[PDB]
């Protein structure tokens, strides 16, 4: 569970939710509201 | 916090720019006669530092 994925030579560690939907998700997960990191099942 | 480094009759001049994750600094220093506005004339600033830091700068502020 430690290994995860979300300009040139940018890096960004910000924890803010993906607002994938029209909803202003405001820190709450649900349909089209998701935490920005997903884990590789190694 | 993943990067760290250590190293009115005067005018100090500087240039700051950020490009492809590198942050670049140039400067020049001189005595001056008139202190309220920039002295009308020419001299060129020369490099100081070039930092590999990768940050997304949009704002800045001075420290007194
Ligand atoms: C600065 O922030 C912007 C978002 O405000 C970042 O934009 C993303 O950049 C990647 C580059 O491959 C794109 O694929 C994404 O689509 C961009 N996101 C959006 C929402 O447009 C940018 O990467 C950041 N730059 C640095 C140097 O960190």
């Amino acid at each position: 569970y430690n290994y995860r994925y979300r300009k040139p030579f940018e890096r960004d560690i910000s924890t803010e939710i993906y607002q994938a939907g029209s909803k202003p998700c405001n820190g709450v997960e649900g349909f089209n509201c998701y935490f920005p990191l997903q884990s590789y099942g190694f | 916090c993943t990067f760290e480094y250590v190293s009115f009759k005067n005018l100090r001049e500087f240039v700051f720019k950020n490009i492809d994750g590198y942050f670049k600094i140039y400067s020049k220093h001189t005595p001056i006669n008139l202190v309220r506005d920039l002295p009308q004339g020419f001299s060129a600033l020369e490099p100081l530092v070039d930092l590999p830091i990768g940050i997304n700068i949009t704002r800045f502020q001075t420290l007194l």
